Order: structure tokens, then C-alpha cells, then sequence
RNA sequence: AGGGGAUCGAAGAUGAUCAGAUACCGUCGUAGUCUUAACCAUAAACUAUGCCGACUAGGGAUCGGGUGGUGUUUUUUUAAUGACCCACUCGGCACCUUACGAGAAAUCAAAGUCUUUGGGUUCUGGGGGGAGUAUGGUCGCAAGGCUGAAACUUAAAGGAAUUG
């Protein structure tokens, strides 16, 4: 059985940037992948993104171009305390120029810089370089 | 993802699991079950005192050929019996 | 910009069906080749040549291209393509390599079959594959003849046409030999009958 | 000596061993 | 490590096949892995077939022949039989001539 | 092929593709108004039957089933509507 | 048993490759042109030697070989080209296929027409 | 005399090509050292390390000796030879040019801020050479090279001022280890960070604008 | 690749290809970079003046170079009819 | 524990071989081999390769199901059929070519999508011997199975590949 769709997701995007490709269709298009296909846009990692509705839990087709090195997903939620989201960066960032660690918070989706900007926090979703 | 479960409530199996795991650790199992103080013929501390039995002779290991002077000491603190070697060459003399 | 009305000339759609090229491989397709047309049945697919032009005026486009025409190479290890290739390079400025390839030609510059080309052409990737991989090496571009079974692996811009025939290989050497000259090089504005003749590479029998 | 045949010599060793202290049962 | 993909012969998701046992010295070979001839050799020689017809009835109705098939064990089979050890890249090709 | 129109692919292509694996998903069965020139109003089958249907009326074999290619013996009629 | 050293054979390509005009078909004007075109070090070498430049010098009168460099025959026979015109185009008008007629009526124009249908 | 082969090597003689930057822009295949060597003489040579190597052959146990040895300014470029011959110095010598034709570009950077003189690297690298697996991460100023005393006078000659190394592998190999440190520099300029994003004119090169001057015969 | 003071440091901005639009760097000795030179009023193509494209070595190697590129070359307009999108 | 016991055949006994020859080769032949009822539970029980899920690549064969037809054959009088041909699709046993990619390598469409390290989950391993030994526990009629140490000893043992 499939777990965390995200990573079903996620996952296909990264493997169809480096085979060369600038389209992928995602499957199935759960509330959370578009919350976090929105994000990356909001950067530039990807293009635009279509929501197909088949009956079923859904679809989705996105146009990434050039720019995205390694986007992922971080199995346990952990819980992160707003003082330790810098250990995360560190961890998996290229560097603090740079590169965002999206995660879940009581103040909806948002990415590490935005997370520190609002002042909240939550648990890992992911991360996008 | 090969091997350990990832859920974020799997902790008692991973600690458990590592627990269990460490006994492959020869220093971590010497320590636990106490081999320093059952074997081992000094009780565990850094030197021991002993009383010399029989000034030995014992040849050496090849691709060696020596007689390295040593000496069967039987430590008081244990009673045990152990040979130990006497360095710097001479020093067989005061043995006594 | 589409330049002129270069495209296809009602008769010069005919100087290739003569010569071959539309009966392109047989039941045999590298998936990197939408350029079949719909298909025949009983065998070959058959190819859509409204593209095959576009592929010689861009493949000329770029054959002219080079400040110095004298450095463009063309190979046909294959002799079906040497009387043409020699043939080809006749009316260029182009050096040509027909017959054996003598390959480290590209790299091993102290070898003196060794040439520096600032663009390549080949026949077929299968026979002259010595040549592709040697381009990969030294970030030199090549124009591929094409059939539908050919390799497009490492070609840039290919050329649909049928590597498995009697007269098909000339055709567009004669083509691209004609429009790399009814490019910038003295030739004919007009329709042009160009002067020379198809029938000129051809490889022969003895 | 064969690895099948180090099993062997070790399975009879045991069974010789098994019997000695069934002596003393 | 291992020197062939099929480690034997002819047998991949089946567990178990039939055991033959070897024509020269009727050592067992499972079937999908003893090397099979099929030697088809006529009643014939080069100078015994024109003595056979001439001095005879029947002015060479038939001539039929024998037919049977040989299993063998590679041990026997690298004795004598086809076998003819290959090298590294050339034993891969499995073209009978 | 590294560039490629996911949302807009051709009706050619998706026809060849399995009935699942299309963009959104869809049956490739149909019903059919048979038409037995033996009675006035005829049924409507299911293009895999699995039962051979019978008629209002009487008693005349129109399918039988198989491996879905529900076969109209009693050459009849039909419409795809 | 004499196969002539690959010595002696290196250097008669040598010298055909840049010596035409003179090298004559004979072994003798050959011999004698060795001790002043060339710096062999003795009569039987350069016996060899232009002994094989003979016989390599007397098949290049019947057809090419391996080996000559002399870049005259690259435009000697690249010239000795433009045969027979019998281009096709007259053969009754147009033959063509069932299908590959549809191939350009999307963009060409009319052209003569022929139909072939086969079957496997 | 140079009489160089490999026109580019006209191209440098004739002085319409000032800088290396220029080849790595339309990456071009060099092929002979003085260009190297003409671009940027400033050149240091640190022979690495020297070790022999034994080959039993049907008439005898050849003995050659391997040498690897690393060139570069100190301000990002580095090559990284190895060869062997059957004399140390053959084999330096020799070696000692194949590290000019390696070179390559070291994309330095900053650690967190924008302050001025690049120290660092841009993001974390990886080399995966062999069986070790170097590991460059951006260091703040004031940290050095951490690392061993090879891939730290390597990195020296690299330009970087400061980084952390982290390498895993069979290590004592140092062969590998420095050709993966190699390939951990020699992957900065590879990863597409935002800033580079903008699009370029794609510029014509040296190739076709002098294309003239190269001019064999 | 600014600093403080507004300078460009870090040097040697490098290529990029046009279709998978990755960096294309030094050792990328497989990568290559065409010339299309423009075509004027019958024939006559300028020299000296082209639109130029660069492909990555990588996507030469999966032998997409040449069907990656019938699109740019009718994304810019050289071309009639050559490459769909759907298919 | 019955039956069966033709065959081949541990044991044993022989004939030959060898310095020796408990063997290999030959002969005899017990148990066995087979079957019923009850046990035993181990095999290089092998793909020396966990399962469920997803993604990534080209290729022609083939098994099963299916769809498509103014395809060929059966001629009956042509269909209906049946078998064959072609194209496609789902699930099989595999093979082939590639390498982006992986690997210490041999090689691998997974053994890939990893220092740019996190889909779910089970199990095992932590230098070599000592030793699967000792000891307890438990299973079995036994033979044995499962669970399973340590003292001491030792600098290599090992893997794939290269040259000889
Ligand atoms: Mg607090
Ligand atoms: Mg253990
Ligand atoms: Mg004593
Ligand atoms: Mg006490
Ligand atoms: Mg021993
Ligand atoms: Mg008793
Ligand atoms: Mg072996
Ligand atoms: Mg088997
Ligand atoms: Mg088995
Ligand atoms: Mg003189
Ligand atoms: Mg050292
Ligand atoms: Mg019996
Ligand atoms: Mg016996
Ligand atoms: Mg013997
Ligand atoms: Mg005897
Ligand atoms: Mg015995
Ligand atoms: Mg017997
Ligand atoms: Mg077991
Ligand atoms: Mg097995
Ligand atoms: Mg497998
Ligand atoms: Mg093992
Ligand atoms: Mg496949
Ligand atoms: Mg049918
Ligand atoms: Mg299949
Ligand atoms: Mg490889
Ligand atoms: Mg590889
Ligand atoms: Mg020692
Ligand atoms: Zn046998
Ligand atoms: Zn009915």
C-alpha cells in the first residue's frame, strides 16, 4: 500500500528532472501535494501545474523547467521546536543562502523562511533545492 | 526503505532493537557482564602486587628466536598464578 | 523567422520518390522517430519527406554556418555514401572522410588522419559509430542521415531518409550539396533546376 | 579436514560426550 | 563468483526438474541441465552401402536408420562429446554449428 | 519524449492505451438497442452480458456468454446509442 | 622465404609518397636514384629497398594500394566521376503506393498518380 | 618553439584568447599544456605522493613508479595529474602535465553573509572517486581547510580559504581520495543555484569568431 | 554572484542548455553548441550572424538531442512543420 | 507398525588394482528404495538476492486473457466456426542491447532513483579462531531439531579483480 502520497509525488518530480523531461503526471493529487506544488512555484522550482479530476482521488500534471536540484520528503513528521529549525537546515541544505525545508505548522504550510518570518512552527513536510 | 521501521512512534523497537544489538560490542558486552573482575586475573584495577614462584625461560615466538626471561608471579590480592615478562634486558638478576 | 518560400518545391518532391526515400526502414523503429508518416503495411513505414526538406534547409542552414567551410566535415564509411561524399565535399569547402576511418582521429592529435572539424556529417551512425563517439569527446556537432532503424543517440539534427536502398543516400547529399550553395555561395535564386545533375554521386557497381 | 566431515566428527564427539556424564545421570 | 547467469541450464522459476542419468557413466543430471545430442547416424559407411544394395532384393526401398537421443553429465560431456570449452565472451552464444 | 503534452495527448494514442491507464479513467463497454426481427420492442444489452439475455416476451437466445465478446447469435441489429 | 622487412617496406611508401615523377618501373634507374635520394647505409638495403619500390610502383599502374600518399590521386579520380545520365525521369508517368500517395496531400500539390495494393 | 597542433593553440600563441574562462565557457577540449601554462604560469607544483607499482611480466617483474601531483594558482584552479614511468622523476614530469590539462574551476562563495572576499564554497559538494566519498561543506572565515594533509594542500591551491571536509571510504588510498576531492571541487560549478537562473546570450566562441586566425595548413 | 559592495566576484558564469536548461560546464566535453546562420532574400545566408543553441552532453548521450531539438528550432520559428507536441 | 520387496543399492563379503587400497572399477547383497498409519523438520530447501507501494529504458521472442478485420486457409456452395496472420493492451517465465545510474569489483532494470543521505514494514550481521562448542531450557522413539555463551587465543581471515 501507498503511505505518504507526497513522497509517490515528490519523488516522480525527481526522477523526471534528471532524466531530462519537463513534464510529469503526479498521482493521486492529495490536498497536501498542491499545498506543497504551490510553495515550490512560489520560488521558481517548478512551472505550472494542472488539477485533472477523475472521480477518484485526482491527478496532476506539472512543468518543471531547469532549477530544481533535489526536492524530498521527510517520512516521521518530527516535530519540530522553532528552536531547533536551524539543525534542520544545516542538515540537509546546501547552504543558508539558499534552499528551502517546507513543513507543516498550525499556520498552514509554509516554508523554513517563512516559518521564521511568522514566528511558528510544527512538523517536517519536506524540503526543495 | 531497507531495514529499521521509520513510523515516528517505532522508538521502543529501536531502542530495544540497538540495545540488543550492542552485545555484538566486545568492549560494551566485557563491561557489562564484568569479565574485567570474574576473568582476567587482575581484579579489574590498573596493576596488582604479586609474589614471583619460578624464574621461566620461555622461548619466543617464531619468526623469532630468543628466550624471553619471565617469571611466574602469584598475586597476593588473588591468589591467581600469572607468568609475567622481565624487560630490560639484565633485570633477571634482581628478580631474586 | 520562416524565411521564403523554401519550402518543398512541387518538383523536387518528386526527385526523391524516383530515388528511394520514402520507403523508409521496415517494421523497425527507435521510438525517438516520430518522423514516420502513417504507415504501409507489408513491411517499410513510410516517411513524412515534408520534414526531410526542413531537416536539409535547416542541415545546410547550419553546414553554411561555419566561418570556415574548409573545417566541415562529411564520412560515409559505407561506400554507398563515398561517391557521394567526396562528391559532396567537391562542392563545398568541406574535407571529406570516405573509406576506412582510421578512428582516434578526433582525439590523438599527433595521428595524421587527425582532423578538427567545426561540424561533421555521417551516413550511418551504425556503420560509422567510430565517428559519433569521437565527436562526443571534443563538443563537435553532427548531422545525421537517417533511416528509421539508425541510432539517434548523440545526432543532433537528423534527416529521415533510407540508409537501404540504391540511389537514396545521394539524393539528399546532391540536396544538401545544392542548398548549402542556394545559401550564401553562388548559385541560383529562382526555382533552380540547379545545374548539376542527381545522378552525380551514385554510388557505382564495378 | 571437509566441512560435512568436521560436523560429523563433532556430532559423535557429543553423543560420546552425552553418554559419558549419563553415566554419572 | 558465479561464471554463467544460468548457473546450470534452462531453468529459471520451476524449483525442481526430472533427473536424467548419463549415457557414458549413468551419473544423474537434471534433464534441463544435461547437454543433449541427438544422434541420428545412419545404417550406412562410406564403402558398405553399395555391397548392402547390389547382392540384395528390394533395390533400396527404405534405408532407414537410428534414432535415439543422448544425455550427458559434464563430466562425461567434457570428456569426450561437445563441450569444447569456451572463453569468457564466447561460451555466451548459444548458436549450435 | 522530454517534452511532451500530458494534459492534451492525441485521441489516437489514448485509444491504444488501456482502459485505465487513459488520462481519466473510463469503460470501453457499450450498450446496444438489439434489434430481432421477430418482435416489435426489442431489449438493451451490456456489451460483456455474462447472462444470456431473453426477451420480454418469449423465449430466443440473442447472446451467450465468453470471455466478454458477448456473442448476438440470431443475426440481429444494433446501435451503439 | 623472403618477406621484405617492414624496414625496407616503411621506407619504399616513404618514397612513393613523395617521389613520383621520377622512380621509374625499373629496378635499376630505381638502384641509382637510392644513393643520391636517399642516405641508406648499404648496397643490399637499398637493393631491397628499391627492388620493393619497384614492385609497389608497378602495381600502381594497374589499380591503387594501401599505403600511397601522394596526393595525386585524390584529384585524379575525384574528377574521373560524372557518368551515365539516365535519371528517374521517364517511367510511365508515376508509381506510387496506396497509402505513401496520401503522404503529402496535407501540404504538396497534385502529381501524377499510380496505385499498389499488396497483402501479406 | 611551440608549433602547436590543436589550433586553439594558435588561438593562444595569437593572443585572442586572454583567458581560460573562456574555454571552460564552450568547454573546450585542451590539448596541450602551454596553454595552460600560457594562461596562468603562475603555476605551483606539490608532488602528492609517490608510490610503486609491480606487474609480473613472462620476462621479468617490472617495477614502475606512480607519481600524483596536483597544479593551481591559489585562487581557483587546480589539476590533478597521476602517472607512472619507470623513474620517479619521468613520472613527475610527466605527471606534472597532466595536472595542467586537468585543471578545472573552483566556484568559490561566501558562508552566511555578503561581505566581501569569497572564502568558501557556494553549496556542499560531493566527490565519489573509487571507494571514498569527499565531502566539501561551506566553512565560516577563520576555519581552514579541515582535512588531511594531501586533500588540505590540495584545496590550498584550490583558492579556498575555508571549508570542512568530511570523506568516508577507504581513505588511506589517497590515489582516490584526492581524485574524489578532485571531482568535489570539480562539481561546483555544477550545481544550479538561484542566483545563475538568468538566462545568457549563449555567446558565440573563439571557434567561429576567429575561426580566420586558426587558419591550419 | 555579487558581494558587498555591488562587485562581480566569482567569475566565469557558465553555458546552459536550451532544453534541459542545466549548466554545462568544463568537463562536459559531450556537450556541443550550433550555429544556425540567417537566411535572407533567396538564399544569401549571412555569415558572421546566427541564433545559437547549446545542448548539454547528457541529453546528446540519450539521443533526444535531435527530436529536443526540432522543437527549439520551431519554438524560434525555422522550421514549418516538423515536431508536434502530442503524440 | 503393517504390507511390498521387481529394480538399483549405505552395510557387509568378495574379485581385481596399489608399496598399502577399508576405496574409486567388478561381483554378491542386508537395510533401503515403494505404499498405508504415525513421526522426524533438516538441504548449496539457491535467485547464496524479504514483502507491499511508487518512479526511472530501449528492444524483439514467448505463455494466458482480451480487443481490433471488405488479413490468408478449411470450400460445403460461401459463411458460422476452427487453426493461422497482423496491431494493441493487462498479467506471466525469460532473454537481448544500452547506461543515464549503481557497485570494491565480477556485474545489476535493480543490486538504480544515497554525504543532494528519510515511502511502509519484517529479519539478520559487527575481524578471525575458539564453536554452533559448553551450559540451562524445550521438541523427538531415537538420530537429532530449535534456543545458544564464555575463558583463552590470534593479525589477519576474507571478497572481487590484475598480473604471472
Ligand atoms: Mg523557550
Ligand atoms: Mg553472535
Ligand atoms: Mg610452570
Ligand atoms: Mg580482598
Ligand atoms: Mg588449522
Ligand atoms: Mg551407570
Ligand atoms: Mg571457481
Ligand atoms: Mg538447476
Ligand atoms: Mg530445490
Ligand atoms: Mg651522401
Ligand atoms: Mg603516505
Ligand atoms: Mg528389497
Ligand atoms: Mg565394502
Ligand atoms: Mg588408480
Ligand atoms: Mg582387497
Ligand atoms: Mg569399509
Ligand atoms: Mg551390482
Ligand atoms: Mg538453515
Ligand atoms: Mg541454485
Ligand atoms: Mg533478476
Ligand atoms: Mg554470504
Ligand atoms: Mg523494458
Ligand atoms: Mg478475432
Ligand atoms: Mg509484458
Ligand atoms: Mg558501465
Ligand atoms: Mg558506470
Ligand atoms: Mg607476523
Ligand atoms: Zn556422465
Ligand atoms: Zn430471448
Amino acid at each position: 500500500t501507498r503511505s505518504s502520497v507526497l513522497a509517490d509525488a515528490l519523488n516522480a518530480i525527481n526522477n523526471a528532472e534528471k532524466t531530462g523531461k519537463r513534464q510529469v503526471l503526479i498521482r493521486p493529487s492529495s490536498k497536501v501535494i498542491i499545498k506543497f506544488l504551490q510553495v515550490m512555484q512560489k520560488h521558481g522550482y517548478i512551472g505550472e501545474f494542472e488539477y485533472i479530476d477523475d472521480h477518484r482521488s485526482g491527478k496532476i500534471v506539472v512543468q518543471l523547467n531547469g532549477r530544481l536540484n533535489k526536492c524530498g520528503v521527510i517520512s516521521p513528521r518530527f516535530n519540530v521546536k522553532i528552536g531547533d529549525i536551524e539543525k534542520w537546515t544545516a542538515n540537509l541544505l546546501p547552504a543558508r543562502q539558499f534552499g528551502y525545508v517546507i513543513l507543516t505548522t498550525s499556520a498552514g504550510i509554509m516554508d523554513h523562511e517563512e516559518a521564521r518570518r511568522k514566528h511558528v512552527s510544527g512538523k517536517i513536510l519536506g524540503f526543495v533545492y | 526503505g531497507k531495514g529499521k521501521p521509520r513510523g515516528l512512534n517505532s522508538a521502543r523497537k529501536l531502542r530495544v532493537h540497538r540495545r540488543n544489538n550492542r552485545w555484538a560490542e566486545n568492549n560494551y558486552k566485557k563491561r557489562l557482564l564484568g569479565t574485567a573482575f570474574k576473568s582476567s586475573p587482575f581484579g579489574g584495577s590498573s596493576h596488582a602486587k604479586g609474589i614471583v614462584l619460578e624464574k621461566l625461560g620461555i622461548e619466543s615466538k617464531q619468526p623469532n628466536s630468543a628466550i624471553r626471561k619471565c617469571v611466574r608471579v602469584q598475586l597476593i590480592k588473588n591468589g591467581k598464578k600469572v607468568t609475567a615478562f622481565v624487560p630490560n634486558d639484565g633485570c633477571l638478576n634482581f628478580v631474586d | 523567422s520562416l524565411p521564403a518560400t523554401f519550402d518543398l518545391t512541387p518538383e523536387d518532391a518528386q526527385l526523391l520518390l524516383a530515388a528511394n526515400t520514402h520507403l523508409g526502414a521496415r517494421n523497425v523503429q527507435v521510438h525517438q522517430e516520430p518522423y514516420v508518416f502513417n504507415a504501409r503495411p507489408d513491411g517499410v513505414h513510410v516517411i513524412n519527406v515534408g520534414k526531410t526538406w526542413e531537416k536539409l534547409v535547416l542541415a545546410a542552414r547550419i553546414i553554411a554556418a561555419i566561418p570556415n567551410p574548409e573545417d566541415v566535415v562529411a564520412i560515409s564509411s559505407r561506400t554507398f555514401g563515398q561517391r557521394a561524399v567526396l562528391k559532396f565535399a567537391a562542392h563545398t569547402g568541406a574535407t571529406p572522410i570516405a573509406g576506412r576511418f582510421t578512428p582516434g582521429s578526433f582525439t590523438n592529435y599527433i595521428t595524421r588522419s587527425f582532423k578538427e572539424p567545426r561540424l561533421v556529417i555521417v551516413t550511418d551512425p551504425r556503420s560509422d559509430a567510430q565517428a559519433i563517439k569521437e565527436a562526443s569527446y571534443v563538443n563537435i556537432p553532427v548531422i545525421a542521415l537517417t533511416d528509421l532503424d539508425s541510432p539517434s543517440e548523440f545526432v543532433d539534427v537528423a534527416i529521415p531518409c533510407n540508409n537501404r536502398g540504391k540511389h537514396s543516400i545521394g539524393l539528399i547529399w546532391y540536396l544538401l550539396a545544392r542548398e548549402v550553395l542556394r545559401l550564401r555561395g553562388a548559385l541560383v535564386d529562382r526555382t533552380q533546376p540547379w545545374s548539376i545533375m542527381p545522378d552525380l554521386y551514385f554510388y557505382r557497381d564495378p | 579436514m571437509r566441512a560435512k566431515w568436521r560436523k560429523k566428527r563433532t556430532r559423535r564427539l557429543k553423543r560420546k560426550r552425552r553418554k559419558v556424564r549419563a553415566r554419572s545421570k | 563468483p558465479k561464471k554463467r547467469a544460468s548457473n546450470g541450464r534452462n531453468k529459471k522459476g520451476r524449483g525442481h526438474v526430472k533427473p536424467v542419468r548419463c549415457v557414458n557413466c549413468s551419473k544423474s543430471i537434471p534433464k534441463d541441465k544435461a547437454i543433449k545430442r541427438m544422434a541420428i547416424r545412419n545404417i550406412v559407411e562410406a564403402a558398405a552401402v553399395r555391397d548392402l544394395s547390389e547382392a540384395s532384393v528390394y533395390p533400396e526401398y527404405a534405408l532407414p536408420k537410428t534414432y535415439n537421443k543422448l544425455h550427458y553429465c559434464v563430466s562425461c560431456a567434457i570428456h569426450a562429446r561437445i563441450v569444447r570449452v569456451r572463453s569468457r565472451e564466447d561460451r555466451k552464444n548459444r548458436a549450435p554449428p | 519524449v522530454l517534452v511532451q503534452d500530458l494534459l492534451h495527448p492525441t485521441a489516437a494514442s489514448e485509444a491504444r492505451k488501456h482502459k485505465l491507464k487513459t488520462l481519466v479513467q473510463g469503460p470501453r463497454s457499450y450498450f446496444l438497442d438489439v434489434k430481432c426481427p421477430g418482435c416489435l420492442n426489442i431489449t438493451t444489452v451490456f456489451s460483456h452480458a455474462q447472462t444470456a439475455v431473453t426477451c420480454e416476451s418469449c423465449s430466443t437466445i440473442l447472446c451467450t456468454p465468453t470471455g466478454g465478446k458477448a456473442k448476438l447469435s440470431e443475426g440481429t441489429s444494433f446501435r451503439r446509442k | 622465404g623472403r618477406v621484405r622487412t617492414k624496414t625496407v617496406k616503411r621506407a619504399s611508401k616513404a618514397l612513393i609518397e613523395r617521389y613520383y615523377p621520377k622512380l621509374t618501373l625499373d629496378f635499376q634507374t630505381n638502384k641509382r636514384l637510392c644513393d643520391e635520394i636517399a642516405t641508406i647505409q648499404s648496397k643490399r638495403l637499398r637493393n631491397k629497398i628499391a627492388g620493393y619500390t619497384t614492385h609497389l610502383m608497378k602495381r600502381i599502374q594497374k589499380g591503387p594500394v594501401r599505403g600511397i600518399s601522394f596526393k595525386l590521386q585524390e584529384e585524379e579520380r575525384e574528377r574521373k566521376d560524372q557518368y551515365v545520365p539516365e535519371v528517374s525521369r521517364s517511367n510511365g508517368v508515376l508509381n506510387v503506393d496506396n497509402q505513401t500517395s496520401d503522404l503529402v496531400k496535407s501540404l504538396g500539390l497534385k502529381l501524377p498518380l499510380s496505385v499498389i495494393n499488396v497483402s501479406a | 618553439g611551440w608549433v602547436p597542433v590543436t589550433k586553439l593553440g594558435r588561438l593562444v600563441k595569437a593572443g585572442k584568447i586572454t583567458t581560460i574562462e573562456e574555454i571552460f565557457l564552450h568547454s573546450l577540449p585542451v590539448k596541450e599544456f602551454q596553454i595552460i601554462d600560457t594562461l596562468l604560469p603562475g603555476l605551483q607544483d606539490e608532488v602528492m605522493n609517490i608510490k610503486p607499482v609491480q606487474k609480473q611480466t613472462r620476462a621479468g617483474q617490472r617495477t614502475r613508479f606512480k607519481a600524483v601531483v596536483v597544479v593551481g594558482d591559489s585562487n581557483g584552479h587546480v589539476g590533478l595529474g597521476i602517472k607512472t614511468a619507470k623513474e620517479v622523476a619521468g613520472a613527475i614530469r610527466a605527471g606534472i602535465i597532466i595536472a595542467k590539462l586537468s585543471v578545472i574551476p573552483i566556484r568559490r562563495g561566501y558562508w552566511g553573509t555578503n561581505l566581501g572576499q569569497p572564502h568558501s564554497l557556494a553549496t556542499k559538494t560531493t566527490g565519489k572517486c573509487g571507494s571514498v566519498t569527499v565531502r566539501l561543506i561551506p566553512a565560516p572565515r577563520g576555519s581552514g581547510i579541515v582535512a588531511s594533509p594531501a586533500v588540505k594542500k590540495l584545496l590550498q591551491l584550490a583558492g579556498v580559504e575555508d571549508v570542512y571536509t568530511q570523506s568516508n571510504g577507504k581513505t588511506r588510498t589517497l590515489e582516490n581520495t584526492l581524485k574524489a576531492a578532485f571531482v568535489a571541487i570539480g562539481n561546483t560549478y555544477g550545481f544550479l543555484t538561484p542566483n545563475l537562473w538568468a538566462e545568457q546570450p549563449l555567446p558565440v566562441s573563439p571557434l567561429d569568431i576567429y575561426s580566420d586566425e586558426a587558419s591550419a595548413q | 554572484m555579487e558581494n558587498d559592495k555591488g562587485q562581480l566576484v566569482e567569475l566565469y558564469v557558465p553555458r546552459k542548455c536550451s532544453a534541459t536548461n542545466r549548466i554545462i560546464k568544463a568537463d562536459d566535453h559531450a556537450s556541443v553548441q550550433i550555429n544556425v546562420a540567417k537566411v535572407d532574400e533567396e538564399g544569401r545566408a549571412i555569415p558572421g550572424e546566427y541564433v545559437t543553441y547549446a545542448l548539454s552532453g547528457y541529453v546528446r548521450s540519450r539521443g533526444e538531442s535531435d527530436d529536443s531539438l526540432n522543437r527549439l528550432a520551431q519554438n524560434d520559428g525555422l522550421l514549418k512543420n516538423v515536431w508536434s507536441y502530442s503524440r
